[PDB]
């Protein structure tokens, strides 16, 4: 309760200070401006390298939510499976970085 | 692509489909099924064409819905339940939404409009991996919860699976396209007989899989995609000319064949449970199914033969492609039909 | 079904250790040390009746014994267990390690005018044994009759008799 | 309470077994004020 | 294998540095003469109520009191 | 049907009690046609290939047979176990549910009357 | 196909995760560890097909335990007749049932 | 067989593949320089 | 039989393939009065 | 009203989906189903389910529909929207916020207390406070035994991630 | 049945339909199927938390990673899709017509 009422007072003074440095200088009557880029008009062009980027964050983020029980799993009665589950775990995100190495992957964003 | 990417990502496909056959769990058999579509989705896009990216988005589409489907059935029966055996279902809405993914995962219809455009993107090696080894897991789980798989919904969705399969292979000339119909039809079979006697399930699927891979098999071994381009397969390799018109005969279901075996097993064990309006209607549609097919057969070993003039060079190249089981498929495809009672080890 | 059989509420009454959570935390270890025996076996009937109908006598009996534990304190050794337990009280957390001169002071009070010796690192969490005079209770999950199993098979395997007669098939 | 409602056995257990069932949240608070049921069911989750 | 390694530590030091770390990790919990300790610590951390035994009359290993000197010990942990 | 008797021993292909039945032997039709299948295997593969089909590879199609009649060995082992376990649970089950498995009266033709139907 | 190869092999890989009542991390049992372990040890062995009606029993119990329907109906019957009693005027309610009489322990 | 809304399919190709640009910046000069490039990425 | 011979006859001349489904629509029409006497399941439950 | 605030945020889950499935844009579509996953995992944490909330901010929120909107921001080429001075740019999505937040009041009319109040859930929904756990969470102890139980769903899990790895540079090549 | 559960679940069912909908975009169809497994990870998440379920707690954990997987490989045969035509149009997706 006392986490959903910070929240909503950091919501309200973000909106409001959000509201205030938009209504603020909108009061100014300054003047109708008229006609208010690198490139011209053309179409956004698609990167196939930053797509790439993103797959591979995703791919291991999904590697660090199998991580993050450890500080928790050290505390186990079965010591040897968790030691070696939990060094599997790192060296398949180990594996996944270097076969994204070794397949020119990480290249022109490396 | 890189030949040890294949053989892992090929055994990432079995690892798959190993996992939703051995597992107690049901978390472990929606994560076989995660893993086999994952795994099998660069098989599919081998080539790199347009065809084959929509192919695999099609079928990245249905099977996800299916999995997400089967996820739900999973949860409902954890709540109706509060364990996780897979075992038989402890509700109807879980069993009714398991049978829907299945039928959604196997391509039965009326969830069988993805099952001819992706096979016909696909090349035909990974269309023979999506028609035999795809269709193993959910027979499996098919296999498992049939005490509470609903009678009505199974049974309807085989008729309308083997009335699908046998009316859309009239205008077809796409050989992709007509095992695909026949994928729906041979599956609508094997799902009628499921709650009366599951090895004659298994004993369809086991003879339909010799009989589909003998067929992909031929295909890759004269590079024929078409009706069109099969017909030109006498003037160049003639034993491949009866091979894959006798197999085809065996695949609609015709004596001394042994893809009649299947069929008549099933028409054996449903009239056992007093149900006789529904093998004679179903093999009829069945006898749907010959008209087509029997129809390809004259195309081939019979009147549109007419050929062209560079067969003369390619006369001077013998095969170099590996038809690896071919003789013995063809054989298993054709004289096993003395040896029927041998569908007992499958029980 | 069946009426769930309630206690009185003259069966629930007995005197109330109206004390914090500090207080019993600081007399803590020197509880379990002097109270073990009806401790155990309340917590023995309470794992075996698995039932808090069939416990409330041996409760009352631990509320008792906590009773003249925390009377036996109050007659003795007032002062430095109240410096120890308000400084127990201080805490967030309720740390035993900001407080360790309170401690001594508590244990040297208590050693001297009791003879409670503190219990080691280990030893309160030691599985015990109870001399109980109550029998064990045989049907505490009050499970019914179980279902006859199947038959199994027995008797040597012949072979079929004219094979797998499957229509004309004679073998 | 129940009284005018007949048919009604007061402290009927649902459960077919005279087992001992562990009380749900509702069988202890349930005719209580929202405040304890607040403190109850809510409490140690939105502690801080 | 000794020209490579200064090879490789003059290329890369900081894959060296990776290798290097990573592979005391895998074999060096396998040779240390404390790995006992943490199964010993971890299997003697109470979470749970130590439920008292029936004495049925013949058990001389299970103590009757926490203070009693037969039962596991954590003096080896009090020392170490 | 059977799934539940062969699930106290999973994945067995032929259990310890299926010895007590006599194999098949090797003069057995059944398996001389499997040998069949596999001399027909060897012709098929030297036909598809082009090569002259009772002439070449005959170390391949005496494996092609050899193989054949290797799995089929096996296979009419484990049918013949299957038989007869459907057999042995049918005479247990006739054996120990008596009340539903009654023996009828057979009456003889001097009692049992038929209806004739002259074909006139 | 069901190739049991866990049992095969002797080894477990999913069968910690099945039940409710299974070895559970520092012994926490479920909200219904008794009726599950219940209805397993009604229905263990017998088959599916006589498990359905002559366990029935047990499993009711485990179901209600789970969902808690007769509970919430019954609780919601009392309940509205106490609204109704309430905006009627027959009854009051007791000083336990509103705060004011500083609890047991 | 050739119905009226199949009569225009024309059908796919032999071996399955079809008949199926780079970025094109002005950095004006808002030393002073104005730098048409053309990127490929 | 011979009811619902003739009323599915005459959905054939209804249906919009005029004496195509009087032999099609009253022969189908034809089996279900005789199923509903000598009890024919198409949805047969598994016996055996 | 606080009582309910589980079945609020559910009425809330709800509305959110069918406020992205209509779709009236992939981005707007995004952006629901991000207000759609921070009310459901509000669910979650309404339980006592923390670790489980957080691995929804974190994960499913933090990395995954960050790549959808990343990927959705590389297709479906923008064009601007009405820009009027403040009245317009910011008064009409101060309304139109306040008929959304209207519409999630209205919805919990008399035709929806004839739901709630004759199958109440508050006053016996969350019982995962029933009694005490102890020095742990059971929830975090269940997480964390996917190392000491979960062996063969580590194995799993982590072949199919590298799979996925493998998976993707494979198909995204285009060669 | 249960309360909130029935929440969920029509949140799934209107996110199946949406998905069961297509409008113009293939990004759509994967934010209703990602919809489904959010709301499959709530309903998880919701039993296994009621029941007191101890090992079932990584159960939705697993749930997500496998399909943000699967959701990776939606937006790369997206990507695929969107490079060959230009943009991710459904009706881009219908030459297995014939
Ligand atoms: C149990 C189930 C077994 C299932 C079959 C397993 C093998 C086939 C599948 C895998 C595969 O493709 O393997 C390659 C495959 C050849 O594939 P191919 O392209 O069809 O062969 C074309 C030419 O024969 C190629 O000829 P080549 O010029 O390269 O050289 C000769 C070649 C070279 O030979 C070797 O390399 C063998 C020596 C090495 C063996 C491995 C050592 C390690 O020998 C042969 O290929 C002779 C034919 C072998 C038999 C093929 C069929 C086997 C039986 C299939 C089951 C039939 C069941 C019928 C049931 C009916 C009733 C229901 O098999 C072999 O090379 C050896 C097969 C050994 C069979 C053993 C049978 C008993 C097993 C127990
Ligand atoms: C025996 C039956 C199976 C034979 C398969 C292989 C046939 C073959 O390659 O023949 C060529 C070869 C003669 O050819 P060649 O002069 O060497 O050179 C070939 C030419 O270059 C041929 O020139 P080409 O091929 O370049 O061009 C001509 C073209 C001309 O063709 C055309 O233009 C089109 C053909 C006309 C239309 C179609 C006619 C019918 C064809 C299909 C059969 C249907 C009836 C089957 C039942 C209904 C199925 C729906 O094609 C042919 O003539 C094809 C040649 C082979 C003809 C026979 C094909 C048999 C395979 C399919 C049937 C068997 C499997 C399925 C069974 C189904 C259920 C019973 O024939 C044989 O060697 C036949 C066997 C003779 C000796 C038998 C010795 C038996 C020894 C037994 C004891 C030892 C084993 C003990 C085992 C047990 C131990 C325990
Ligand atoms: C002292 C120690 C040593 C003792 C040694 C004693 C023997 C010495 C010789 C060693 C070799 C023994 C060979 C086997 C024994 C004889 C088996 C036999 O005749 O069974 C009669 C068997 C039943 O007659 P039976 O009077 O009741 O029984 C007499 C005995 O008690 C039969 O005994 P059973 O009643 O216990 O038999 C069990 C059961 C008896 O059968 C039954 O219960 C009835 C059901 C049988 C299957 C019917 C399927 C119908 C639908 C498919 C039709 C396929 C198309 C036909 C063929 C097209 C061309 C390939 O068998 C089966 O079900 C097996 C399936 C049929 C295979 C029969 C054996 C074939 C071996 C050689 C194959 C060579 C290729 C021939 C063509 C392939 C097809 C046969 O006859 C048939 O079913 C009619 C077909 C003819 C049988 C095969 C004749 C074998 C010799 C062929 C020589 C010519 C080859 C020409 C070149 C290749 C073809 C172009
Ligand atoms: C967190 C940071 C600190 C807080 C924010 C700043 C604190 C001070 C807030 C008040 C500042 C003064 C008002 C805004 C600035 C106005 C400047 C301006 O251009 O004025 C001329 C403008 C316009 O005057 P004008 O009519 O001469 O217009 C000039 C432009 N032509 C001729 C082309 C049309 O004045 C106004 O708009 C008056 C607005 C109200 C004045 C303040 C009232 C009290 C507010 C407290
Ligand atoms: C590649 C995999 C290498 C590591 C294999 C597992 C290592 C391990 O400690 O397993 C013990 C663990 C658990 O054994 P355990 O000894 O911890 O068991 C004690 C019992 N419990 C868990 C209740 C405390 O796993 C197994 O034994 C079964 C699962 C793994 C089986 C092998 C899978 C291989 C897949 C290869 C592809
Ligand atoms: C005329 C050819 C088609 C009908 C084939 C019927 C085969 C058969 O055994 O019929 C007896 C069966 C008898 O079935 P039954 O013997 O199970 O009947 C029910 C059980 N008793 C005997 C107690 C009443 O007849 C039918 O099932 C009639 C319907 C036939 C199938 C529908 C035909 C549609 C047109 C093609
Ligand atoms: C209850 C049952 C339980 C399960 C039992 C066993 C089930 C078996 C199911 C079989 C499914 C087969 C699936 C397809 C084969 C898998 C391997 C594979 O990928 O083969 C194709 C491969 C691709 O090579 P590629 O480089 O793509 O060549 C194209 C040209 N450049 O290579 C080629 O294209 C080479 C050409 C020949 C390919 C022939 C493949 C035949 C495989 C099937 C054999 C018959 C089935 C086994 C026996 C019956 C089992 C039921
Ligand atoms: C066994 C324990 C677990 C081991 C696995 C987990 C390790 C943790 C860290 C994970 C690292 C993941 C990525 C690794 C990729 C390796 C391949 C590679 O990077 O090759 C390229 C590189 C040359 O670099 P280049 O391509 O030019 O890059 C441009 C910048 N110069 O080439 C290189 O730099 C060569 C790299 C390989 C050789 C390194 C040797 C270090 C040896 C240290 C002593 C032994 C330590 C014990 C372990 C055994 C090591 C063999
Ligand atoms: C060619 C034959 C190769 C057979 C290899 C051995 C396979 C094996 O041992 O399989 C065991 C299996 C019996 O195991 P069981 O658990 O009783 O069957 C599950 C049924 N749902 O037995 C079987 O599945 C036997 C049937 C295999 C048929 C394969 C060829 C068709």
């Amino acid at each position: 309760m006392n986490l959903m009422i910070t929240l909503l007072t950091n919501f309200t003074l973000a909106t409001l200070l959000v509201t205030i440095a938009f209504w603020l200088p909108q009061l100014n009557v300054y003047s109708e401006k008229t006609s208010p880029d690198p490139m011209g008009s053309a179409r956004l062009p698609f990167s196939m390298k930053f797509f790439l980027v993103a797959i591979t964050f995703l791919l291991f983020d999904l590697e660090i939510a199998l991580l993050l029980p450890l500080p928790w799993a050290s505390q186990t009665t079965n010591l040897n499976t968790m030691l070696t589950m939990a060094l599997l775990l790192i060296f398949l995100l180990a594996v996944s970085l270097a076969y994204e190495w070794t397949q020119k992957g990480l290249e022109w964003t490396e | 692509m890189n030949p040890i990417i294949l053989i892992i990502i090929l055994m990432t496909v079995m690892l798959g489909t190993i996992i939703v056959m051995i597992s107690t769990h049901w978390l472990l058999i929606w994560i076989g099924f995660e893993m086999n579509m994952l795994a099998i989705i660069p098989i599919m896009m081998k080539k790199h064409n347009p065809r084959a990216t929509e192919a695999s988005t099609k079928y990245f589409l249905t099977q996800s819905t299916a999995s997400m489907l089967l996820m739900m059935a999973i949860i409902i029966n954890l709540m109706f339940s509060g364990q996780w055996t897979v075992m038989k279902l402890f509700n109807p809405m879980a069993s009714m939404l398991m049978t829907m993914a299945l039928a959604m995962k196997l391509g039965m219809a009326p969830f069988h409009f993805w099952v001819p455009e992706v096979t016909q993107g696909i090349p035909l090696s990974s269309g023979l991996i999506l028609l035999t080894w795809q269709k193993l897991a959910p027979m499996s789980v098919l296999y498992q919860i049939l005490p509470s798989i609903n009678l009505d919904l199974i049974l309807t969705l085989s008729i309308l699976s083997i009335t699908i399969g046998g009316w859309g292979g009239l205008n077809q000339t796409q050989l992709r396209k007509i095992m695909a119909y026949s994928s729906i039809a041979h599956m609508g079979w094997m799902t009628a007989v499921l709650l009366y006697n599951p090895t004659m399930t298994l004993l369809n699927l086991i003879i339909y899989i010799i009989m589909t891979s003998t067929m992909f098999t031929l295909f890759m071994a004269n590079s024929t995609t078409t009706t069109l381009s099969l017909s030109h397969t006498w003037n160049k390799a003639p034993i491949m000319t009866i091979l894959v018109l006798i197999t085809l005969l065996s695949m609609g279901g015709l004596p001394p064949l042994s893809g009649f075996m299947p069929k008549w097993m099933i028409i054996q064990e449903m009239t056992k449970n007093d149900s006789i309006i529904l093998p004679t209607l179903m093999a009829i549609t069945a006898l749907l199914n010959l008209y087509f097919y029997m129809r390809l057969t004259y195309s081939t070993a019979l009147t549109m033969f007419p050929s062209t003039n560079n067969m003369k060079m390619k006369w001077q190249f013998p095969t170099t492609k590996r038809m690896t089981l071919l003789p013995t498929m063809t054989v298993l495809s054709t004289m096993l039909l003395p040896l029927t009672p041998i569908l007992s080890i499958l029980e | 079904p069946g009426i769930v059989e309630l206690p009185s509420l003259e069966d629930l009454k007995v005197q109330e250790v109206k004390v914090s959570s500090s207080v019993l935390k600081a007399a803590a270890h020197h509880y379990g040390a002097q109270c073990d025996k009806p401790n155990k076996e309340f917590m023995l009937c309470r794992w075996e009746e698995k039932d808090p109908r069939r416990c409330l006598e041996e409760g009352k009996l631990v509320n008792q014994c906590a009773l003249e534990f925390f009377r036996q304190i109050k007659r003795h050794c007032a002062e430095p267990f109240t410096e120890y337990w308000t400084c127990i009280d201080y805490s967030g957390l309720q740390l035993f390690r900001r407080c360790r001169k309170e401690q001594a002071q508590f244990d040297k009070c208590v050693l001297d005018k009791l003879g409670w010796v503190r219990p080691d690192l280990g030893e309160l969490s030691k599985v015990t044994k109870v001399k109980t005079d109550r029998p064990l209770p045989e049907n505490p999950y009050h499970s019914r009759a179980r279902p006859e199993p199947n038959p199994e098979v027995e008797g040597d395997l012949k072979p079929a008799r004219h094979g797998s007669r499957l229509f004309f098939w004679t073998m | 309470i129940m009284k005018d409602v007949p048919g009604w056995k007061v402290g009927e257990s649902v459960f077919h077994t005279t087992r001992w069932v562990t009380p749900m949240m509702g069988e202890l608070y349930g005719l209580r004020t929202g405040e304890e049921i607040l403190s109850s069911t809510y409490g140690f989750i939105w502690y801080t | 294998v000794a020209a490579f390694l200064k090879n490789v530590w003059a290329k890369e030091p900081v894959l060296v540095a990776s290798f290097a770390i990573a592979g005391l990790a895998v074999i060096l919990p396998t040779l240390s003469p404390y790995t006992k300790y943490s199964l010993m610590i971890n299997r003697a951390t109470p979470y749970n109520y130590p439920v008292p035994l029936r004495d049925d009359g013949n058990m001389p290993d299970v103590p009757s009191h926490p203070q009693d000197p037969q039962g596991p010990s954590l003096e080896w942990l009090k020392r170490l | 049907m059977m799934t539940g008797r062969q699930a106290r021993a999973p994945l067995q292909f032929l259990p310890d009690e299926a010895r007590s039945l006599p194999p098949p032997k090797l003069t057995d039709p059944r398996l001389a046609y499997i040998g069949f299948l596999g001399y027909c295997s060897g012709l098929i593969d030297n036909a598809i290939r082009r090569r002259p089909v009772l002439s070449a590879g005959l170390h391949r199609q005496f494996l092609y047979i050899t193989s054949f009649v290797f799995v089929g060995y096996y296979l009419l082992k484990r049918q013949d176990y299957m038989y007869a376990v459907r057999d042995h649970d049918m005479f247990s089950y006739i054996k120990s549910h008596p009340e539903d498995f009654p023996e009828k009266d057979k009456k003889t033709y001097r009692e049992v009357f038929e209806e004739f139907h002259p074909v006139r | 196909p069901f190739f049991d190869v866990q049992k095969k092999l002797g080894v477990d890989l999913d069968h910690w995760m099945t039940i409710q009542s299974a070895e559970q991390p520092h012994r926490i049992p479920a909200r219904c560890h008794a009726f599950e372990k219940e209805w397993i040890e009604c229905a263990h062995g017998i088959g599916s097909i006589r498990a359905e009606k002559e366990c029935k029993i047990e499993f009711e119990d485990f179901r209600e335990c789970l969902l808690r329907q007769k509970t919430m109906k019954r609780l919601n019957a009392i309940k509205r007749q106490r609204d109704k009693l309430i905006k009627e005027g027959k009854y009051t309610p007791p000083p336990h049932h509103s705060g004011q009489e500083d609890l047991r322990p | 067989y050739p119905t009226k809304e199949t009569a225009h399919w024309k059908p796919p190709p032999w071996n399955d593949v079809d008949p199926p640009s780079n970025l094109t910046l002005n950095f004006g000069p808002q030393g002073v320089l104005r730098l048409v490039m053309e990127l490929s990425g | 039989p011979l009811n619902y011979l003739i009323g599915g006859c005459a959905g054939g001349l209804t249906l919009g393939i005029g004496a195509a489904a009087c032999a099609y629509m009253g022969l189908t029409a034809a089996l279900v009065k005789m199923g509903q006497l000598e009890g024919w399941k198409v949805f047969a439950e598994p016996k055996v | 009203m606080m009582t309910y605030i589980v079945f609020i945020l559910s009425i809330i889950f709800v509305m959110g989906f069918v406020g992205f499935s209509s779709k009236p844009s992939p981005i707007y579509g995004g952006l629901g189903l991000i207000v759609s996953g921070g009310v459901g995992c509000g669910i979650v944490l309404n339980f006592g389910g923390s670790f489980l909330g957080l691995m929804v901010f974190l994960i499913y929120l933090g990395g995954m529909m960050v790549v959808f909107g990343y990927t959705t921001a590389m297709a479906t080429e923008q064009y601007p929207e009405v820009w009027v001075s403040n009245k317009v740019v910011l008064g009409t999505f101060i309304t139109g916020l306040l008929m959304e937040f209207l519409m999630v009041y209205y919805v919990l009319k008399d035709k929806e207390v004839e739901i709630v109040f004759k199958f109440n859930g508050m006053g016996d929904w969350v019982i995962y406070d029933t009694g005490d756990s102890g020095f742990f969470s059971e929830e975090a102890m269940g997480i964390a035994a996917l190392y000491s139980y979960g062996t063969w769903l580590v194995i799993v899990t982590g072949w199919s991630l590298l799979i996925g790895v493998v998976v993707i540079m494979e198909i995204t090549r285009g060669n | 049945m249960s309360l909130v559960y029935m929440n969920i679940m029509m949140a799934f069912t209107v996110s199946l339909t949406g998905l069961l909908m297509y409008r113009s975009h293939l990004m759509s169809s994967l934010l209703c199927l990602e919809g489904m497994m959010l709301s499959l990870f709530i309903l998880a998440t919701l039993m296994i938390l009621n029941s007191h379920f101890t090992l079932a707690s990584m159960m939705p954990i697993i749930l997500l990673v496998f399909a943000a997987c699967e959701a990776a490989l939606g937006l790369s045969l997206l990507v695929m899709v969107s490079n060959t035509y230009g943009t991710d149009y459904v009706q881009n997706l219908n030459l297995l017509q014939c």
